[PDB]
This record gives C-alpha cells, structure tokens and sequence, in this order.
C-alpha cells in the first residue's frame, strides 16, 4: 500500500549524467586525445580521484 | 445493589492483592524474545496499611 | 409433469450457461497459454539486481499478473529450511519443495563492535522442483541447488553492494560480512488458493500441505518481507536437462488448476447435461 | 528374553488401544501395519455380541437338560427359572471375555503392534500414552483407528479427512524456533 | 506537563490519539512504555467486537421476545434495538477506557522517565 | 472437558475469531526467529497494525483486477442478503400492496403495513425469511454473472451486460416476487410456484416485467456508479432512480398481476391509481443508501483512487507527532 507511487525512478545513472556538471562522457575525443604509457593491462584497472 | 457492591468490592479487592506480584516483560535482545519476569514490590508503608 | 418440464428446463438452461462460460475460459486460457510459451521459448530472463532485488518489480508495482510465467533471474543463498506441497507432477505422486531464497540483505548496526545484530533478509520463496513421496527422504538439508556464482573479475566489485548488500567476495575480510552468492533463473508465478472441491486443501496443524499458501510459509519460517513473499514466487527453471528434487525446465514447469483441458471437461460435462436435459424435456 | 519388561508392561487394554491410535494418527504407524490387527479387531466385536446366541440353544440341549436345571424348572416359579438361565449365560459370557481366542488374538495384534513401534521410535513409545478419559474404552479407540484407516485409505483422503503423507517442513529441530519456553511465558 | 486542576480542559480525543502516536513510535522512550502502548492496543480490540456481537445476538433474541413480538414494528424495532445499543456503547466505551488507561500510565511512566513533573524526583 | 467443552469450545472459537484480530493473532504465534530481524513480538506488533489497511487494499485489488470470486461478492455484500434479506420481501410486498388484499388482513397501506404483512408469518420459512435463499440464488445469478463477464467496463458496457443477464435469469425474479407476495402460503417452494404459473398461463407469463426491470436497472446501475464515484451527481441520480422507480412498481404488480395472489389482472394493473405510483420510494431509497450494491468490479478509475487515497490517508498515522526535523538523517 506505501509502495504505490514512492519509487518514481529507478536509474541513478541517467539522472547523474543529464545532470551532474560534468562533459558529455560519449564525445570521441576521449579515445586518443592524449598519449601515455601504460604498459600492459590485462585487468580491469579503475581511476579514482582527488 | 447488594450484588452491585459485592462485585465492586471484589473488584478492587482483588486489584489490592495483585499489586504485590510485580509481573512484568522483559526483553532479550540476545535472543529477539520476550520473557515474563516476576518479582517483589517496594511501596509506601502507608499504602500497605490501608 | 409440468413440474418436471420446469425442473427440466431449469436444469438445461443453467447446464448451457455453464458450458458456454466453460467454452469462453477454455478459449482465453488457450489463447494466453500459447502466448506464455511463445514469450518462454523466446528466453530473455529478466535481471533482478540492485534496487530490484531487494523490492521486486511485481511488488513495487503490484502488478504480478503482467509478471506471472514470467522469465527471471536472480543471485543470492538459499535458507536450509525447505516446505514440501504434496502435488502430481506426470501423473505420480509426489512434492513440491520451497526454499527461501535471500536476494537482499540489509544490515542496520552501527554498534559493531559492541552488538552482533542480525542482519534484515529480504528473501522471496523458490520452488526447487518436485521429488516423488519415495524420495521426500533424499531431500538434503541446506542442500546445494546451484552451484555458486563465478566471483567478478573487476576488483572494484569486491565490497558491499549499494541495494542489497552482498559481497562477492570469496575471502572476506569481514567474516561477519561473508556471503555465498548463487544465481538462479526461474519463472515468476502467483500464489494459490484453496480450492476444496479441486481437492487443494491444506491443514496445517497436522502437516498436511496442498496448495501454496505463502502467507502461511513465510510466518512459518520466521521471513521478514510478509508481504513481498505473499506476492509471487518464483519457479525455477533449468536450461534443457532436469538429483531431488528435480527442477522443472521449459516444457514441465508445474500447471496452473486453471487449464484449458480441465474447461473442456466441464464445458463437456455441462454440455451433456444440458443436452439430456432437453431430450427428456422433449421426451414428456 | 521374557525377563526384560517392555515399557508397556503395565498398561491396560484402553492404554495399549490408545497408544496404537495416536501411533497410527501421528502418522508414527503406516496404514500397512494396521489390515492384520484391524480384522482380528472386527473378529472380537463378532466374538462379543454373537456369544449368548451361540450360548443359548447350546445350554438348552446341554446343561438346562440336566437333573440340576429340571429339578429349578419344575419346582420353582418360572420367574426363578428365567433368572438360573440368565445367571447362567451371564456368567458364561463374562468368563468368555475374560478368555476368549479371538480377544487374546487382538491382545497379540496390539502386542505386535507395540513391538514395531518399540523398533521404530525405541523408548519414546511411552511418550504415545496419556490420561485417557475414564469411559472411553479400549473398543472405541480400536473404532476410532478402524475409522481413521477408513478416511485415510478410501475416498475423500484430502477433501474432507488429511493425507497419511505428511509434508512437514525441513528444518533443524536443534535450531528452529520453538513454541514454548524451558521455563517463562514468552511472546 | 499536562495542567492540573478542576478548572483545567480535560484531555480531548485529538490529544489522546497525538499522545498516544507519540508514545508508540518517538524515539526519546524507552522500550519499556511503548510495549505498554502496545499492549493496550492489542488487548483493548477485543472489548469493542464483542460488545458489539453481544448486542446483535441479544438484540435478535429481543426482537422475538414475548411482549417485543406482537408490537407495531416502529415501536418492535426500537425495542429491539435497544439492547443493541446498550451493549455496543459498553464494548466501545470499555475498549477506549482500557486502552486510554494504559496509556496514561505509559505516558506517567515517560513524564518520570525524562523527569518532566515537578515535585517528583528519585 | 470430555463431554461439553468438546462442544463448547468451538463456539467460543468462532466468538474469539470473530472478535480478536486474526492476522496478528496468528502473527504472534510465531514466535522465535531463524536468522532475520525483526520477527520479534514489537516488529509484528507494528507490521500488523500496519497490515489492516494493506489487507484492504490487498482485497480492494484482488476485486478490481483478479477475477471476481462469489464469496468476495457476497462477503461485500452480505447485509443485503443474510440479516436485511426480509426487507427485500417488505420493499416487494409494499409495491405490490395496491393489488395484495392486504388491506383486508390487518394491514395497513403503507410500509408498517408491509412489514406487518411479512412479520406476521413469523421470523423464518413463512414470514420475514421467505424467499431468502432465492434471493441469495438471484445474487449468484445475475448481477455476479453480470460482473464477471464484463469486469473492468464502461457504465454502457456494464448496462448491456446486466440487461441481458436479467433477461436470462429473469424467470427466477419473477418466481421469487410470487413467493414474497403469497401471505396464505399457498405456494410450498419455487418450483412448485412456476409449476402452477406454468400450468395456468404458460411459460411466457414468467416474464412478465422484463422491460420494466431492464430499464429501472439501467437507472440504477447508473446511479451506482455515480455513488461509487463519489461525484456530486449523487442526487440527480437520486432524482432520476425516484422518477424510474415506478417502473419497478409497475414490474412486480405484472408480475403478480394475473395469479390468485391478486385482485387485479395484468390489463387492470395500468388502471391502478396514480397516486400509487411510488409505492415504496423512500423506503427504497433508504434501504438502498444503507446497504447499496457494492461491486467493486466495477468500480471506474475515479472509484478505485478514491479508495486507494482513504487508505493511504489513514496510512499517515504512523509516525510520531512530535518528531524533530534533524539536519542529518
Ligand atoms: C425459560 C422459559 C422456558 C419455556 C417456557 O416457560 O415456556 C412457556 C411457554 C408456554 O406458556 P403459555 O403462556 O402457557 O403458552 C404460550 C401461548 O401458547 C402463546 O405463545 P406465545 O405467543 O406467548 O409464544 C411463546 C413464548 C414463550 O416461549 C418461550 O419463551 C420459549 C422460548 C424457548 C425456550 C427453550 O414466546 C416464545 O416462544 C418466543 C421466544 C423467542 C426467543 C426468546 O412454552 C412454550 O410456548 C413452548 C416452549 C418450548 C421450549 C422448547
Ligand atoms: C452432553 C450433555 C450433558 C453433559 C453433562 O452432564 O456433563 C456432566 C459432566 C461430565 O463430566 P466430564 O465432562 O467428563 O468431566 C471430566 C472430568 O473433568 C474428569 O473426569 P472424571 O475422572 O472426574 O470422571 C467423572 C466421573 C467420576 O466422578 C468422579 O470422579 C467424581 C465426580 C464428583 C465430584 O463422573 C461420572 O461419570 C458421572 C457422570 C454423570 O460432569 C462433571 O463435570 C462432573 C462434575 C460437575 C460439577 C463440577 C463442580 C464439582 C465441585
Ligand atoms: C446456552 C445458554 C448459555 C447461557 C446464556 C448465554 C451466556 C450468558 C452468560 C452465561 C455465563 C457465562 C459468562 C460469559 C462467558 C463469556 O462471555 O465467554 C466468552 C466466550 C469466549 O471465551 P474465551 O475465554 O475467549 O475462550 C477461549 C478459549 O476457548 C478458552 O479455552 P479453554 O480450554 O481454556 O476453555 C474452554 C471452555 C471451558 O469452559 C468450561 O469448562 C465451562 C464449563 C463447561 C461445562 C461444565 C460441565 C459440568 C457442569 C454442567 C452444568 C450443570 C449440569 C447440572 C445437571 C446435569 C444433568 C442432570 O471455556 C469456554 O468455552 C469459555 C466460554 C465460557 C465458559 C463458561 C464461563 C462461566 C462463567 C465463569 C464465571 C464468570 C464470572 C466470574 C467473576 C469472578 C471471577 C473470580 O464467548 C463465547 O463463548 C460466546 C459468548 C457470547 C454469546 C452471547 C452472550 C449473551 C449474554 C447475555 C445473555 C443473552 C441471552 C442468552
Ligand atoms: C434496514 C432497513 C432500512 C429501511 C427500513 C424502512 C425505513 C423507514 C421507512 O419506512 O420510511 C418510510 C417513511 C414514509 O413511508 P410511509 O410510512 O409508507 O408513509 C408514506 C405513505 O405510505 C405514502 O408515501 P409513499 O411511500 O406512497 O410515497 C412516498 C411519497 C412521499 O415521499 C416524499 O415526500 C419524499 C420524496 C423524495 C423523492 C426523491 C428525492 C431524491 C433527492 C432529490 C434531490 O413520495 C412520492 O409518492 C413520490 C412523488 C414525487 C416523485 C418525484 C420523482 C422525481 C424526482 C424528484 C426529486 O419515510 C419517512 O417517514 C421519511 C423519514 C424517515
Ligand atoms: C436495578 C439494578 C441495581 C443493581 C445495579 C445494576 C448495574 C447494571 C449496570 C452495569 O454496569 O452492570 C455491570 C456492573 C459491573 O461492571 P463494571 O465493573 O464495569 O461497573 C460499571 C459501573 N461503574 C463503572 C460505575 C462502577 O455491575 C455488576 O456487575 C453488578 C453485578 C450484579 C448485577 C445484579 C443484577 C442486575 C439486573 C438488571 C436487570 C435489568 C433489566
Ligand atoms: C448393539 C448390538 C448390535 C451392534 C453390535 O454390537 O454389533 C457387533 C457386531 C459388529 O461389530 P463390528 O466389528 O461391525 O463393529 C461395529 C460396532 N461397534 C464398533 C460398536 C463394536 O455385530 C454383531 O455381532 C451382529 C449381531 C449382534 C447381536 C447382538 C445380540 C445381543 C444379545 C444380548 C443378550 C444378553 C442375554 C443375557
């Protein structure tokens, strides 16, 4: 009964990327904009920040 | 009325002689359940005596 | 004589009617049957992760009806505790077995040290299969119905999940933390109902169990998320092949009392009934 | 051994009865244990009530033919008669049921019955007895599991009467919660 | 907290429900005074179903009663429907009676729990 | 304990489970837990008292959408046919009055004279229920066929399908307005009453106020739906079933127009006074604004959110009034 209309969206990532102050994170530039090296990777390697 | 009073008087008599069972409930967070405690009471004397 | 040709009448008009309403039923039932099997045979299981796992599609929206029959899959560890049903499956007696199924778990201690509290388990009831009378003995105890998820390849995935609070981690640091993840696929399905004259009745002081009564399953096993276990359940579904119970695949999962053949045969019966009813009308 | 005393050494006939009947209700004793005992059953209550007809014209060419019972019949009033024939045949029919072949068949019945549940369930068949009602009898509660048979093997087994399967659940008894506490009320 | 006195407004039914839906779910109360709120509710529901089935059994049987029976049906429903009342006004005010009751005592125990009653003190 | 509480104790069962709460009873009787928080006696506690409007809404849903069940139906519905069931048959008999001879019964003509008229018979078989259990059975029959066949319809839809319902099972309308209407007990059941009209008129005299019947239940479904809406067309549609309940007196005075129940004949009964046109209006509208028809099958949009919203609103209660607005939460 309290569950009728309480979860309007389900998707954080859509509302983080329409709104979130950030560039648009499907430009092509993001592939081959700048050059380094970076050995090999043969596992999921994520960046984190600050 | 006599049979009125009677169950009157009952009534509160027998409130009287349940005052001195403290019987309460007491929760076991351990274990999530709830347990029926008996103990003594402690009163003012006057109380006793009337 | 006048009485009985009123009788008569009666008789065959109610007869008709219900042969009529049975022949509608049958046809609609058929209908959707066949479109469940299309929609079945086209195989995309559904995704039950994140916010979905812990409060489910058909319960947030309430609409079990757009979900029932319907392909699912969904990652988390069974209960050991498991609830037989007596049904028929292939024409022999035997056992529909239940176990619940924790796909979300949420922890709600911030006196870690100092408390152990145990954690709030959103769990839905999964029927493991069916085992025949001989073999309700052979079902195991906490036994193992699918082997577990392959852990991720992406080390980031190793903590605490946002929505339902699992760690896939094999070595957990925090082994108040540790949890063994199985993936199932399986097919959304309502609850029953008692049905006295289709001999689905269940007492449940003496352990007789006949029709799936998940209000009564979920406060028996002590769950937690009454209401989204009072829902639907969720059959589950092997690939291609189906040692007890034996789960049921794309062509044997368990019937609905609502078939088209048990509308034909009232439909029949009412039919019969109706046309004798006429004869003996015409007769006096 | 004959010197090791079953655990049901003393019970009475409506104990033994009633131990049976909350065996076979209890689902403890299947429906296959029961064709034998439950005849002998019927046999019993056709040796009951069959007996003093059996009884009566037997005495008439036997022992109220003799000197004894014609000299009470042709010296005494017709009503002194009537009571020597029923005396007779009272006490005939008491000392049949006290030893009769079909009762001690039953008796055996039961005792083989107690004996597969003694091998089943081991000492805890003592936990099958209870304080019975004081004038329900050892055939009533042989009735009453002759009627449980009747509903459970015959029709309406699952629309008017349970299954003799059960389908309890699977748990751990060591750690399911249960209902009443070892000592307080809980809730 | 409350004012006391003969002159003082006694407690309306907004204030006993805002009262008592504070002493079942706000924090700043022990355990102890909500399960005594609880408690009330759950025990205090059945006072105001029986009264009222017990009217309705005895206001049937009123309504076939020697003198009942034979009167006009304006004046025979009344009649019967008295009973009815009688014992639906005694579940109802019984129930409400039990359960303010326990409430009160819960919200005294609360009132000495934060120390909020002058001249009272351990 | 051997020989009356085996018989006593069921009916202080039933007593208990029709007063105590059996959702939280049986709550509460599970009692433990098996590895999951909040199973515990205060978590049930407020999951229970939280579960009464759910089972509302829960049962709400099951009769908008799922297939309707006749026990939901008449569960809904149960004070017109259990309890109230003999004031069908007063309601009857007052619009049947003008032609009933009961005037010359120590009766009156006016609803104290109706319900004279079935009382004096008695409480049972021969007086206040005297064709309960065919009423019950017009229930089953038409408007619970006429929900399930059309479940989530317009008010036209709806019209349709309750006409041709009521011209299917009307024979059995007319059969109990005959056995409402016998104060001598003439008939002994309902077959035996269509027998006899049967046999002395032929079968067609078993409908003889269809037409009349079909159009004041098009009124009335109309202004069900006005009801259920919660519109303030409530009372033009109350106006306009007080305009068409001629009609229904008009229906059951042919029905019992041309049988020895009656004074006057079929072709008599447009002869009638017009000043008895509107028999039994406002019992009618009483009796019907107390205990109305509730289909909630049928229930349009509008309906279904008013309900919804009365149990959401009373779903509110559960917070504490006093709650401080904290910064972090
Ligand atoms: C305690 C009462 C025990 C029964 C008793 O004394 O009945 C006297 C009454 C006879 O008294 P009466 O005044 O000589 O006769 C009344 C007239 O026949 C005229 O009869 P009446 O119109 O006065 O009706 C009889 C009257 C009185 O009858 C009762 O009260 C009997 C009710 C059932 C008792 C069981 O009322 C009822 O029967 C209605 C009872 C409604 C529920 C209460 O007995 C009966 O009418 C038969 C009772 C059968 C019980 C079984
Ligand atoms: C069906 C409708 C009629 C039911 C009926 O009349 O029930 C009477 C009812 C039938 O007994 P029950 O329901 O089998 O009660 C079993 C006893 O709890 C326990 O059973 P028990 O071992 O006391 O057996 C009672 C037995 C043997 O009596 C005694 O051992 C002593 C009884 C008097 C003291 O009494 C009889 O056989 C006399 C039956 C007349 O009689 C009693 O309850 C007897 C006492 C009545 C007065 C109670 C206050 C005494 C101070
Ligand atoms: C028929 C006509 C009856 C009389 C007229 C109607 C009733 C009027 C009042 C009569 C007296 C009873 C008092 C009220 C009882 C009550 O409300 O019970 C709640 C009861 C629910 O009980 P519960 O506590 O929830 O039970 C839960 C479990 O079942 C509990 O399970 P359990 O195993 O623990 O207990 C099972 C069984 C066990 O019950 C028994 O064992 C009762 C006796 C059984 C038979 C005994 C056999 C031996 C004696 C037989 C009689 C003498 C025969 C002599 C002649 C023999 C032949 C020669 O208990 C019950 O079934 C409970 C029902 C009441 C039992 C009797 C209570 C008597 C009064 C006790 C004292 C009251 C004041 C005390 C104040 C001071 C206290 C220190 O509700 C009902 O049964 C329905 C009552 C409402 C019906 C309409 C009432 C209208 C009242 C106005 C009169 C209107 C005109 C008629
Ligand atoms: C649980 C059981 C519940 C029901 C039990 C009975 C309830 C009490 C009862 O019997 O009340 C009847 C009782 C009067 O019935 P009675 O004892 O038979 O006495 C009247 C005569 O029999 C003579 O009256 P009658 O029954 O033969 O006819 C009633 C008469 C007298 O009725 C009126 O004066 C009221 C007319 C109301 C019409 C509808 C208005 C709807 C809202 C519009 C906004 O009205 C007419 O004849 C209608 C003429 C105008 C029709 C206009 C149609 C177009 C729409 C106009 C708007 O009602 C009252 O005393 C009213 C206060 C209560
Ligand atoms: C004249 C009757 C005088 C005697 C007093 C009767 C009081 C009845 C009302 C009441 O509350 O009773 C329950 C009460 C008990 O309910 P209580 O404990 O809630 O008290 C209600 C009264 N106050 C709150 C003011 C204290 O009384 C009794 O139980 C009295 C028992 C003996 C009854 C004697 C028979 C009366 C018969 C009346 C027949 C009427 C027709
Ligand atoms: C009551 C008698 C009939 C029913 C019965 O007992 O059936 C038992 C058996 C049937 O037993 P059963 O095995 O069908 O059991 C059903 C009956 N119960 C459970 C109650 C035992 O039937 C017969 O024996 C038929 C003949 C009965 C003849 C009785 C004559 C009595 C004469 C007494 C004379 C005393 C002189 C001194």
């Amino acid at each position: 009964l309290s569950l009728i209309n309480q979860y309007k969206s389900l998707n954080l990532s859509s509302s983080i990327k329409h709104n979130a102050p950030f560039i648009n994170r499907d430009l092509y530039v993001f592939d081959d904009l700048f050059s380094y090296n970076l050995g090999d990777i043969t596992t999921k390697k994520s960046l984190f920040n600050d | 009325l006599l049979l009125y009073i009677l169950w009157l008087e009952f009534y509160q008599f027998y409130h009287i002689l349940s005052f001195y069972g403290n019987i309460n409930w007491a929760f076991d967070y351990d274990e999530y359940i709830w347990t029926l405690e008996l103990d003594t009471r402690r009163t003012r004397l006057a109380n006793n005596y009337i | 004589n006048v009485t009985g040709k009123v009788a008569l009448a009666t008789l065959g008009a109610l007869t008709g009617y219900g042969a009529f309403y049975h022949y509608n039923q049958y046809l609609n039932l058929s209908a959707r049957w066949q479109q469940i099997q299309e929609n079945i045979a086209k195989d995309q299981p559904f995704d039950v992760d994140g916010f979905d796992a812990k409060v489910y599609p058909w319960v947030r929206e309430n609409n079990v009806n757009d979900w029932e029959y319907k392909l699912v899959k969904m990652r988390g560890y069974f209960k050991d505790q498991r609830f037989f049903v007596r049904r028929k499956r292939d024409g022999k007696e035997g056992f529909l077995v239940f176990a619940p199924f924790v796909t979300a778990v949420e922890r709600v201690n911030h006196r870690l040290k100092q408390k152990d509290l145990l954690p709030v388990e959103y769990s839905v009831f999964v029927n493991l299969g069916w085992v025949p009378v001989e073999n309700k003995k052979d079902v195991e105890l906490g036994g193992e119905v699918c082997p577990p998820m392959d852990a991720p390849t992406d080390s980031t995935l190793f903590v605490n999940d946002t929505f339902t609070g699992f760690n896939p981690d094999p070595a957990n640091p925090e082994d108040t933390e540790q949890v063994t993840l199985t993936e199932i696929t399986g097919i959304v399905r309502r609850g029953e109902q008692q049905d006295i004259l289709a001999r689905r009745r269940n007492w449940n002081k003496e352990g007789i169990y006949n029709w799936v009564d998940l209000d009564y399953m979920g406060k028996i096993f002590r769950l937690f998320n009454l209401d989204a276990i009072n829902t639907a359940y969720i059959e589950r579904v092997v690939p291609s092949f189906e040692l007890y119970p034996i789960p049921a695949t794309k062509d044997t999962f368990e019937r609905p009392l609502n078939t088209p053949e048990r509308h034909s045969t009232f439909f029949n019966f009412y039919a019969a009934t109706s046309a004798l009813s006429f004869i003996s009308m015409l007769l006096l | 051994n004959n010197l090791r005393l079953k655990p049901w050494f003393h019970w009475t006939d409506e104990e033994r009865s009633h131990a049976i009947f909350s065996a076979y209700e209890k689902r403890i004793l299947k429906s296959e244990d029961l064709p034998s005992f439950l005849r002998a059953n019927r046999i019993n209550n056709v040796s009951t009530w069959v007996f003093p007809l059996i009884a009566l014209p037997l005495f008439n060419q036997s022992i109220f033919k003799l000197g004894f019972a014609q000299r009470i019949l042709l010296t005494r009033p017709a009503i002194e008669w009537h009571c020597f024939k029923i005396a007779t045949v009272a006490a005939s029919w008491l000392a049949w049921l006290n030893f009769s072949p079909f009762y001690r068949k039953l008796e055996n019945e039961k005792e083989y019955l107690l004996d597969t549940l003694e091998s089943r369930i081991g000492i805890n068949v003592l936990d099958l007895n209870d304080a019975l009602p004081r004038w329900t009898t050892s055939q009533e509660y042989n009735r009453r599991t002759q009627q449980l048979y009747n509903q459970r093997n015959g029709f309406f087994a699952g629309l008017l009467y349970p299954q003799e399967e059960s389908s309890r659940p699977l748990v751990d008894i060591a750690s399911f919660p249960k209902n009443l506490h070892k000592e307080k009320l809980t809730k | 907290m409350e004012p006391f006195g003969t002159d003082e407004r006694n407690w309306t039914h907004e204030e006993k429900d805002i009262i008592t839906r504070f002493l079942k779910y706000d924090k700043h109360v022990n355990l102890k005074t909500a399960e005594m709120v609880y408690s009330a509710e759950v025990e205090s529901a059945y006072f105001g179903k029986a009264g009222a089935l017990a009217g309705g059994v005895i206001s049937a049987l009123f309504f076939n009663f020697p003198i009942v029976r034979n009167l006009p049906i304006i004046r025979r429903s009344v009649i019967g429907v008295l009973p009815f009342l009688y014992c639906y006004t005694w579940g109802k005010n019984t129930q409400e009676e039990l359960r303010w009751l326990k409430t009160f005592a819960a919200y005294q125990r609360f009132v000495v729990y934060h120390g909020q009653h002058c001249k009272l003190w351990v | 304990a051997n020989f009356v509480i085996p018989y006593l104790k069921p009916v202080a069962d039933f007593w208990n489970s029709l007063c105590i709460d059996q959702h939280q009873d049986s709550l509460f009787q599970f009692k433990g837990q098996t590895g999951s928080l909040g199973t515990d006696w205060t978590s049930k506690y407020l999951r229970s008292e939280q579960d009464v409007y759910n089972h509302k809404y829960l049962q709400y849903h099951k009769r908008v959408h799922e297939a309707p069940e006749l026990t939901d139906v008449i569960s809904d519905n149960v004070y017109r046919l259990t309890l109230f069931a003999g004031v069908e048959r007063v309601l009857s008999v007052r619009q049947a009055q003008a032609i009933l001879k009961t005037q010359f019964a120590g009766a009156t003509e006016n609803i104290s004279g109706a319900f004279q008229t079935v009382l004096n018979g008695g409480i049972f078989r021969r007086g206040y229920f005297r064709g309960a259990l065919l009423n019950l059975l017009q229930f089953c029959g038409a408007p619970y066929q006429s929900l399930i066949w059309s479940r989530n319809s317009g008010i036209t839809n709806q019209v349709i399908v309750s006409s041709i319902f009521e011209a299917f099972f009307y024979p059995l309308d007319t059969v109990k307005t005959l056995i409402y209407n016998d104060v001598q007990g003439k008939y002994k059941g309902a077959f035996h009453c269509a027998s006899q009209v049967v046999q002395n008129a032929g079968w067609s005299r078993l409908y003889a106020g269809i037409f009349q019947k079909l159009i004041f239940n098009s009124a009335l479904i109309f202004h069900l739906n006005q009801v259920w809406d919660g519109s303030s067309q409530q009372w033009a549609s109350l106006a306009l079933v007080a305009a068409a309940y001629p009609l229904l007196v008009l229906k059951t005075r042919f029905q019992v127009a041309g049988t020895p129940l009656a004074l006057a004949t079929s072709n008599e009964v447009l002869k009638v006074n017009r000043k008895t046109l509107y028999a039994g209006l406002v019992p009618y509208l009483i009796f019907n604004t107390l205990f109305a028809y509730e289909f909630a099958a049928w229930h349009s949009s509008t309906a279904q959110e008013r309900v919804i919203g009365g149990l959401q609103n009373a779903m509110k209660q559960f917070s504490s009034p006093a709650a401080e607005q904290v910064w972090s939460s």
